[PDB]
C-alpha cells in the first residue's frame, strides 16, 4: 500500500514528485508507492501525520523532541546512517564553523553574529545554545529573547518573526522553507560565506558539502570546547557535542513502523547513493538535504521497543528540557534529590509504600509492570534504582545503568565494608543518582536493616510478606561497592560471556534497542 | 508579545507611581469616620468604591446585596459586676462600650475562673474545674468564637475576653473592643444558603452559634476583678503580675448581657477584567470595607489594595498592552467583622456559578500590620507560587528578598475562621492565600476605637513602601496565575501534607494492631496520590505547551485536586466546612488523630465506633483524589 | 468519513447477523442454571462474560470486587401459622422457599390486616387501623422496600407479600419469590462508601433498614390465610374474590422469620472502547447478571444484550470503521437482586472519577417481558434523544414506528428504586434511561424459580426479533450519543418539568399568602431558567460547529445540568438520592408539595418550619442551576 510522504517548500516538493515517478519504475514488485503532501514546515509535517494525511517524514533529533509531544505523539522508525555503509554511526558531530584568524572563541561570543540551522535542532541550536544558556544574561525565559541579545545579528529557522525581530536580522521572516537562503546545514554555512554571520552552529560534514577544494577550506576555522582553534579536518579530536542521527518518524499506533522501512530498505537500492545515476535519494539539484540529510549513506531500522525519549538518551532528552525551561544545575549540594525506587508487583510496592513512611520521604516509589519496564523508567528519569539478578544486570548495564550496591548473604562483623564475589543481586541505578543511592541506602540499612524479630511492631526493610518483595528476604546487608563498577567489573569476566552468548539466541526488546546505537 | 518579565518590570513601574498612602488616608475620612456593616458610612464606601472601579474603566462591575442578621449592643447596656452570695452586693466593675456580636445575653452569675487563652489545652491543664462557673480569657490565642465553643465543652456559664498588658502594650486601660463568638462563617441565621430575599429568610439557626453569653472588658475592668481574686498566674503564660487564678469564696461575678438583633443591608461590591483566552476561568481577590472601629489596619489598608491592584492591572491591560488568560475579580465585602459574612454569602449563593470556575483566592485583608517579618498561611497548591514570589519581591526596610527561611513551607500555619479567606479554601474549595507584613505581636489596636490612620502611620513611618511591596506580591500571584497557559498550582506539594498525615498515624500503629485495623491502605492511598501527581507532571512535560486542547484537559484535572479533598460525606449545611485537611470537624484528617489520642489512655473518651468510620472514609478520601487525578476510570490500577 | 445514516445502516446489518435467541439460552445452561449473587455459578458467568469482551478485542477490560453484605435463609427456615389468644393453635399455614433480603427476622404474632398494595394511598383508605398488627399485601404496585417502609410508618408488626391470581396469572398456587426490603439502593452495610476492603468495613447502617420481619409467601398460602379472615375485599382493587379484609378476634397470625447474614465476593465485569475525539467523556451501558432464580427475563436478556451490543459496537469499530467521539462502557453488575449493589458501590466508589465525565447511562434490565407496548422512563435530557429514536426503529410484531403517542412525554414516569438506573440519575446526577418492550401487566415470573429460558421462549414466541428492537434502542442511544460533536442531551426539556411543579405549587397560592410568603420568588426561578437554556440555544445556533474549543465550552455546561438538580444542602451519606426531581426525601420538589397538601386540611400533619426551608432550599437550587446556566457569575442580572 502507498505510503504518504511530507514535503517542505516548492524545492522539496518537485524533489518529492520525482521520488513518486522514479520509484513506479520499478514499483510496485510486492506493494510499496510513494505520495506528495505540501506543507509550509516542518511542525505542518508533524501535525499532519498526526491527523492521518501524511504517513512520515524525516526529522532532527532534537525536532523528535517536539514529535512525541501531546498530541502529535510520533514514534522514530526508521534512523539513517552517517559515514560508510560498511561501518555505520548513528551519532554525527555537532560543531562551530567561523572565519580564519576571527579572533572570536568559544566563550568570547557575545556580540558576534551567529547563523542556525533551524530553531530546536541539534547542531544549530539545542548543542550551540545549550552550553550557553547558563552564561546568558537573565531573564534566562524566554530563551529565543536572551539569544536575541546575546548575539548582534543572528538567523534563526522557524522562529517568531514578530515576537523576536532581533532573531530574523539576518534572514528577514525567518523562514522555515527550503527556499529562504539560509536554512538548514548548508544554509547557515552559505550565510557565513557570503559574510552575515561571524559563525554557523553545523554538522562536521558542512564544510565537505559546500567546499571541494581543500585550499579553500584552509580558509575557515573549528572552534573547540577549550577555548582553542584547530583545522575543519580534525572534527573528532575538536567538536561540541555527539548528537543522534536524523530519523524517520510516524505514528506511535497505526504507523505502519513495516511498510515505511521495507520502502526505505528498497528506496536505498534502487534510487539511493552510488546505485542509479537517474534519481539520488542523498543528492538533488533542485537543493541540498532534501527529504534526506546529502551526508546520510543509507538507512537502519529503529527497535520496537525504543521510543523517542530511548532514541535521544537520558544525556539529551534532559538538556532539551532543562533548556526549554531554562533550568541550570548549581553545584551539588549534597541535598540528595529524592529516591525513586521501582517496584514490580502488588506486593511490592505495598511493602515500598510501608517503607516511603518510614524512611521519611528519602525513598517514593514507582510502579511498573514487567521487569524490563523498570529498566526503562531508571533510563528516562521516571525511576532511580531496583534490584536486579546477575542476568538482568548485564541487561541494564548494556543500557547505561552501572551497579552501586550488591546484596550479601553471609553474615559478618563488617558486612558493609567487605562485600562477596559470589554473582550476587545488583542494585543497578543511573550515572547521577549513584552518589545519593549510595548514601540514602546506606542510612536506611542502620535504621531497617539488621534488627531483632520486632517486625509487627516495627517496620523491617528485608523481611517481605511473601518471598523477596524488593531485596532477597536472606540478605543481612547492602554491600558498597568501593570500586567504580560496571555491568563489565561487577560480572566478573567468564560470566559476562556467558550471558552474553545465551542472550544471542533468547533476545529480549530491551535488549536488541540498547545495543542499537 | 509581552511575557513575565516584561509584566514584572510593567507592574514595579506602575507600583513606584501610585501612592498608597494617600489613599489609606482617604479611606479614614470623616465621611468613613464610622464603619459599622449596614451603617450609611458602610454604603458610602460602598458607593465610592464601586464608582471608582467604574472610573478604572473595567469590563464589568456589580453589586449584590444581602439581608443578613448581625447583633448590636443597644439603648440597655450591657454590665460586669462583682455580687455577693446572697444577693447582689459589693460594686460595679465596667460598662462595656465593646460587645461580643452573637452574644447570648442571658444575665449569669457564678465563680469566675482564669482560663487563659481559652485553648483546649488550656482548659485541661486548670486545676480549678470549670463545671458551672464564669470563666474569663485573654484574646488573640485562638479566634473568639473558639475560646467560648471550648468553654461551652466543658460547661461554662459566660465568657470575659480581655486584653492583658504583655500581648497588648496600649496605654489607655479603659479601651474596649469588638468581635463576634459565632463558631463559623457566613450569616449565622441562614447557613449553607444565601441571604437573598429569594429564600424569604425561613426559620434556620447555625450550630456556630453558642447558648452561653460573651463579653469584652478593658484592661482596667480585669486589672479590678484580679483584686477580688486569688491565687497568682503561672509564669507559663507571658502575662501580668495582676492575673489571678480564681476569685474568693465570699464574693464571686454577675455578668449581664442584653444584645440584639439587627437585619441590615450588606453591599459587596464587585468588578472583573475579563481574560483573553479563557474568560470563564477567573481568579478572586476581595477585601473587608467594614469596620467596628475607624478599622484603618483592619480594612483601611486591604480596601486601599483593592482600589489600587484594580486599578494598576486596569492600566496594564487598557494602556501597557497586558493580555491575561484567564479573567480577575475585584471582590469589596462587607460584614467581614461578623465573621466574613459577605463573603460567604457570595459563595453559598452562586456555588454552582464558580464551581470549577474560580481556581485561587487571593486575600488582602490585615496584609500590613507590622515590619518585621512577612507572614502567609495557604492553600499547599500555592506553596511553589509563594516561594518563587518571596525570591523575588524584596523587604520595603532591608535590601534583601523576602525568600530567607528555606524551611518556611513547614513553618506554614493552617488557615484560621476570622480568615475571609477560609470560607474559600474549606468550604469551597477554591486555593487561598493570605500575606501578610506582619510583627512578632499581633496589633494591638486591630478591633479598638484606636485603629485611626494617624496610629498606624506612627506605628509603621515607611507605610507607603510596605503597601507598595504587599501590592507587588499579591500582584505576581495575578500575573502569574493569569499571565500564561500554564496554571500556578502545585498539586505535588500535597505529597509532604499526605506524608506527614500517615507518619503521625503511624506512630499509633501499636493502637491500630490491637483493634481489628490494619494501617496498609493508608500507605497504598498516600503511595497512590504520589504516582498520580507523578504522572500528572510526566504529562505537562511530554506535551506541546502551544496546544490548546491537551493544556486544557491537564489543567482542568489540576483545578480539580483543591475540590476533590472536601469530603464528600458530611452535609454542606451542618458541617460546611467540608475540606478534609483545613475544614471542620470529626471527617477532617486531624480530627481522626485528635480521637486516637484518647484511645492511647484507654479511657473512655475515645469513640470506638467513631474512628473505624474517621479511617475508612478518610482513607478513601485520599485514594479518590488518588484515582481521579490520574489513571483515567479504567487506566487505574487498584 | 461516516455519519449517521452510515451508521444507523452499519447497525441495522449487525443486527441482522447477529442471534439473541442463541445467546440467551446459552446463558440459561446447567453451569448458570443457579444464579444467586456471590454463587460459584455466578462468578462463573462474571468469568464468561469477562473472558467474551476480552475476545472481542476491546481497548481494555478490568473487574472490580466488592465484599458486601446481604441476607440469606439459613438451616432455621422461617414459618408462617394462625395462633390462638392464648397461646400456639390450629394449624401451620406453610414454609417458605422464597424469602425477603434485609428481613428483621423476629418472631412476631397479630392481628392481620390487608392493606392491598402497600401504598400511601392504601393505608389511609383503611378503616381498620394497623396500629399494633401484622399486614398483608400484594406486590407490584410499589417497590418491596416502600411496602414495608410505608408500613412501618403506621407502625406495624410484620408484613406479608403474595402474589394474587388477578394481577399474576400463574398456575402453580404453591410459587414463591424473592425480593428485598431495604429502602435504597447499594450495600446497606457500607451506604455512602464503596464495599472495598479499603475502607476496613466499620460498622455502620443504612437508614434504609426496616425493623420490622418481612416474608413472602405463595397464593395457596395467603388464600388459606384468608380462610381465617373475614370482611370481603372492596371491588375498587381489581383482585380475586378470596381476598379476606381482617382476621377473626378468636385467630392471630404469627410470624417468624429468622434470616442471617452472608459476606460475598460480588464482581463487576466491565469493557471499554475508547472514543477518538474525547477518550475522558463516556456512555455507560450496564446490565444485572445475578438472578435469585433461573432469571431469563430478570437478567438473561439483560446480559445478552450487554454481551451483543459489546459484540456489535466492537465489529463496528475494528471493521466497518466507526469513529467514535466519546468512549463506551459496557458493565456487567453483581448483587442486582439486592438493590443494584454492584452498580452502586461502582458509584460510591469512583464517584470523583466520573464526576463529569459520564454524561449518560443506559440500563439493559427488564428490557424485554412483553410484546404489546414500548415503555421507557428516564430523565427529561434524553427525552429528545428518545423520541428521535422512536420513530426511527420499528416495532418486532406490527410493522409501524415505536413513535405512535405524541403526548408520550407526559405519559413517561418517575424511576423506580428497583431500577438500576436510578442510582444514576438520583444519586451521581448522571441522565440515565431505562426501556422496555413491556406488558400491560408485569411479568408474572419475574422473581420466581420460574423465570426459565422456556418460560421466557413461550410467552415471547418472536424472542430473537424483540430482543434485536430493543438492542436496535439502545444502539441508537450511543451512536447518537458518541458519534457526533453535539451531545445528545437536551437541556430545553426541564421547561416544561419546572412549569409542572411551579404550576402544581400554584394551586395552594392562598395557603402561601396566609402564611409570611410570596410565591412571586419561583416564578422568576423558572423564568430565568427558561432564559438559560434559550440563551443556550442561541448560543449553539451562533457557533462554529467544527470548533473544537467553542463547542466543548458549550458542552460542558450542558452535561452541568444533571449536576445542578442535586440538591447541594443534603448530607450525601444518609440522603443519597439528593436530585431534586427524582431522588428521595423532603428536600426533592415533591416532598415540598406533599408537606403542604397537610396545611390544607388545617391539621398538625404540617410542619410549617420545615416548608419554609424546603421551599428556600428549593426556589435556590432552581435559581442556582438557572444562573449557572447561563450570563457566566457576572453577565447574570438577577
Ligand atoms: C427584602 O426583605 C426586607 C425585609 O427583610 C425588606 O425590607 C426589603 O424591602 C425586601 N426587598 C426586596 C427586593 O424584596
Ligand atoms: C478482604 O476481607 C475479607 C473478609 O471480609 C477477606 O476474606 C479477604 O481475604 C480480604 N481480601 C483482601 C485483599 O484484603
Ligand atoms: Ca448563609
Ligand atoms: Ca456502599
Ligand atoms: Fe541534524
Amino acid at each position: 500500500k502507498t505510503v504518504r510522504w511530507c514535503a517542505v517548500s516548492e524545492h522539496e516538493a518537485t524533489k518529492c514528485q520525482s521520488f513518486r515517478d522514479h520509484m513506479k519504475s520499478v514499483i510496485p514488485s510486492d506493494g510499496p508507492s510513494v505520495a506528495c503532501v505540501k506543507k509550509a514546515s516542518y511542525l505542518d509535517c508533524i501535525r499532519a501525520i498526526a491527523a492521518n494525511e501524511a504517513d512520515a517524514v524525516t526529522l532532527d533529533a532534537g525536532l523528535v523532541y517536539d514529535a512525541y509531544l501531546a498530541p502529535n505523539n510520533l514514534k522514530p522508525v526508521v534512523a539513517e546512517f552517517y559515514g560508510s555503509k560498511e561501518d555505520p554511526q548513528t551519532f554525527y558531530y555537532a560543531v562551530a564553523v567561523v572565519k580564519k584568524d576571527s579572533g572570536f572563541q568559544m566563550n568570547q561570543l557575545r556580540g558576534k553574529k551567529s547563523c542556525h540551522t533551524g530553531l530546536g535542532r541539534s547542531a544549530g541550536w539545542n548543542i550551540p545554545i545549550g552550553l550557553l544558556y547558563c552564561d546568558l544574561p537573565e531573564p534566562r525565559k524566554p530563551l529565543e529573547k536572551a539569544v536575541a541579545n546575546f548575539f548582534s545579528g543572528s538567523c534563526a529557522p522557524c522562529a517568531d518573526g514578530t515576537d523576536f525581530p532581533q532573531l530574523c536580522q539576518l534572514c528577514p521572516g525567518c523562514g522555515c522553507s527550503t527556499l529562504n537562503q539560509y536554512f538548514g546545514y548548508s544554509g547557515a554555512f552559505k550565510c557565513l560565506k557570503d559574510g552575515a554571520g561571524d559563525v554557523a552552529f553545523v554538522k562536521h560534514s558542512t564544510i565537505f558539502e559546500n567546499l571541494a577544494n581543500k585550499a579553500d577550506r584552509d580558509q575557515y576555522e573549528l572552534l573547540c570546547l577549550d577555548n582553542t582553534r584547530k583545522p575543519v579536518d580534525e572534527y573528532k579530536d575538536c567538536h561540541l557535542a555527539q548528537v543522534p542521527s536524523h530519523t524517520v518518524v510516524a505514528r506511535s499506533m497505526g504507523g505502519k513502523e513495516d511498510l515505511i522501512w521495507e520502502l526505505l530498505n528498497q528506496a536505498q537500492e534502487h534510487f539511493g547513493k552510488d546505485k542509479s545515476k537517474e534519481f539520488q535519494l542523498f543528492s538533488s539539484p533542485h537543493g541540498k538535504d532534501l527529504l534526506f540529510k546529502d551526508s546520510a549513506h543509507g538507512f537502519l531500522k529503529v527497535p520496537p521497543r525504543m521510543d523517542a525519549k530511548m532514541y535521544l538518551g537520558y544525556e539529551y532528552v534532559t538538556a532539551i528540557r532543562n533548556l526549554r525551561e531554562g533550568t541550570c544545575p548549581e553545584a551539588p549540594t549534597d541535598e540528595c534529590k529524592p529516591v525513586k525506587w521501582c517496584a514490580l508487583s502488588h506486593h511490592e510496592r505495598l511493602k515500598c509504600d510501608e517503607w516511603s513512611v518510614n524512611s521519611v520521604g528519602k525513598i517514593e516509589c514507582v510502579s511498573a509492570e514487567t521487569t524490563e519496564d523498570c529498566i526503562a523508567k531508571i533510563m528516562n528519569g521516571e525511576a532511580d534504582a531496583m534490584s536486579l539478578d546477575g542476568g538482568f544486570v548485564y541487561i541494564a548495564g548494556k543500557c547505561g545503568l552501572v551497579p552501586v550496591l550488591a546484596e550479601n548473604y553471609d553474615k559478618s562483623d563488617n558486612c558493609e565494608d567487605t562485600p562477596e564475589a559470589g554473582p550476587n543481586h545488583a542494585v543497578v541505578t543511573r550515572k547521577d543518582k549513584e552518589a545519593c543511592v549510595h548514601k540514602i541506602l546506606r542510612q536506611q540499612q542502620h535504621l531497617f536493616g539488621s534488627d531483632v524479630t520486632d517486625c509487627s511492631g516495627n517496620f523491617c526493610l528485608f523481611r517481605s510478606e511473601t518471598k523477596d518483595l524488593l531485596f532477597r528476604d536472606d540478605t543481612v546487608c547492602l554491600a558498597k561497592l568501593h570500586d567504580r563498577n560496571t555491568y563489565e567489573k561487577y560480572l566478573g569476566e567468564e560470566y559476562v560471556k556467558a550471558v552474553g552468548n545465551l542472550r544471542k539466541c533468547s533476545t529480549s526488546s530491551l535488549l536488541e534497542a540498547c545495543t542499537f546505537r | 508579545r509581552l511575557y513575565w518579565d516584561d509584566l514584572k518590570r510593567k507592574l514595579s513601574e506602575k507600583l513606584d507611581s501610585t501612592d498608597f498612602t494617600s489613599t489609606i488616608k482617604l479611606l479614614n475620612e470623616n465621611s468613613y469616620v464610622p464603619r459599622e456593616a449596614g451603617s450609611q458610612k458602610d454604603e458610602n464606601l460602598a458607593l465610592y468604591v464601586e464608582n471608582q472601579f467604574r472610573e478604572f474603566k473595567l469590563s464589568k462591575v456589580w453589586r449584590d446585596q444581602h439581608f443578613v442578621k448581625i447583633q448590636v449592643k443597644d439603648s440597655a447596656q450591657n454590665s460586669v459586676i462583682i455580687v455577693d452570695k446572697n444577693g447582689r452586693l459589693v460594686y460595679l466593675v465596667e460598662n462595656p462600650g465593646g460587645y461580643v456580636a452573637y452574644s447570648k445575653a442571658a444575665t449569669v452569675t457564678g465563680k469566675l475562673v482564669h482560663a487563659n487563652f481559652g485553648t483546649k489545652k488550656d482548659f485541661e491543664d486548670l486545676y480549678t474545674p470549670v463545671n458551672g462557673s464564669i470563666v474569663i480569657v485573654r484574646a488573640g490565642k485562638i479566634t473568639f468564637a473558639e475560646k467560648v465553643a471550648n468553654a461551652e465543652s466543658l460547661n461554662a456559664i459566660g465568657v470575659l475576653i480581655y486584653m492583658d498588658q504583655t500581648k497588648f502594650p496600649i496605654v489607655n486601660a479603659e479601651l474596649s473592643f469588638f468581635g463576634h463568638a459565632h463558631l463559623g462563617t457566613g450569616d449565622p441565621y441562614t447557613p449553607g444558603f444565601p441571604s437573598f430575599n429569594h429564600t424569604q429568610f425561613p426559620p434556620s439557626r447555625s450550630s456556630g452559634l453558642p447558648n452561653i453569653p460573651v463579653q469584652t472588658i478593658s484592661r482596667a475592668a480585669a486589672e479590678k476583678l484580679f483584686g477580688n481574686m486569688e491565687g497568682d498566674c503561672p509564669s507559663d503564660w507571658k502575662t501580668d503580675s495582676t492575673c489571678r487564678m480564681v476569685t474568693s469564696e465570699s464574693k464571686n461575678v454577675k455578668l449581664t448581657v442584653s444584645n440584639v438583633l439587627k437585619e441590615i443591608k450588606i453591599l459587596n461590591i464587585f468588578g472583573v477584567i475579563k481574560g483573553f483566552v479563557e474568560p470563564d476561568h477567573y481568579v478572586v481577590v476581595g477585601a473587608q470595607r467594614d469596620a467596628w472601629g475607624p478599622g484603618a489596619a483592619k480594612s483601611g489598608v486591604g480596601t486601599a489594595l483593592l482600589l489600587k491592584l484594580a486599578q494598576m492591572f486596569s492600566d496594564m491591560v487598557l494602556k501597557d498592552g497586558f493580555q491575561p488568560s484567564r479573567s480577575i475579580i475585584f471582590a469589596s465585602w462587607s460584614a467581614g467583622d461578623f465573621g466574613s459574612v459577605g463573603a460567604t454569602e457570595w459563595l453559598e449563593g452562586y456555588l454552582s456559578s464558580l464551581h470549577l470556575k474560580a481556581f485561587t483566592y487571593i486575600n488582602l485583608d490585615k496584609a500590613v500590620l507590622g515590619t518585621s517579618n512577612f507572614k502567609v498561611s495557604a492553600s499547599p497548591l500555592l506553596y511553589t507560587l509563594i516561594e518563587k514570589t518571596m525570591q523575588n519581591v524584596k523587604h520595603p526596610v532591608t535590601g534583601q528578598f523576602l525568600y530567607q527561611d528555606s524551611n518556611w513551607a513547614s513553618k506554614v500555619e493552617k488557615l484560621t475562621l476570622d480568615n475571609a479567606a477560609f470560607p474559600f479554601l474549606a468550604y469551597s474549595g477554591i486555593p487561598a492565600v493570605s500575606f501578610c507584613f506582619c510583627e512578632d505581636t499581633d496589633y494591638p489596636y486591630l478591633g479598638t476605637t484606636m485603629d485611626t490612620y494617624k496610629e498606624l502611620i506612627e506605628r509603621i513611618p515607611e507605610l507607603n513602601k510596605v503597601a507598595r511591596a504587599a501590592a507587588e506580591v499579591a500582584g505576581q500571584f495575578v500575573i502569574k496565575l493569569t499571565h500564561d497557559v500554564e496554571l500556578n498550582l502545585d498539586y505535588e506539594r500535597y505529597n509532604s501534607q499526605l506524608l506527614s498525615f500517615v507518619r503521625d498515624l503511624n506512630q499509633y500503629r501499636a493502637d491500630i494492631k490491637e483493634m481489628g485495623l490494619s494501617l496498609q491502605w493508608l500507605y497504598s492511598a498516600r503511595g497512590d496520590f504520589f504516582r498520580a501527581t507523578s504522572r500528572l507532571t510526566t504529562d505537562f512535560g511530554n506535551a506541546e505547551k502551544t496546544d490548546r486542547f491537551v493544556m486544557k484537559k491537564l489543567n482542568d484535572r489540576v483545578m480539580r485536586v483543591e475540590y476533590h479533598f472536601l469530603s464528600p460525606y458530611v452535609s454542606p449545611k451542618e458541617s460546611p466546612f467540608r475540606h478534609v485537611f483545613w475544614g471542620s470537624g470529626s471527617h477532617t484528617l486531624p480530627a481522626l488523630l485528635e480521637n486516637l489520642k484518647l484511645r492511647k489512655q484507654n479511657n473512655g473518651a475515645f469513640n470506638e465506633t467513631l474512628f473505624r468510620n474517621q479511617l475508612a472514609l478518610a482513607t478513601w478520601t485520599i485514594q479518590g483524589a488518588a484515582n481521579a487525578l490520574s489513571g483515567d476510570v479504567w487506566d487505574i490500577d487498584n
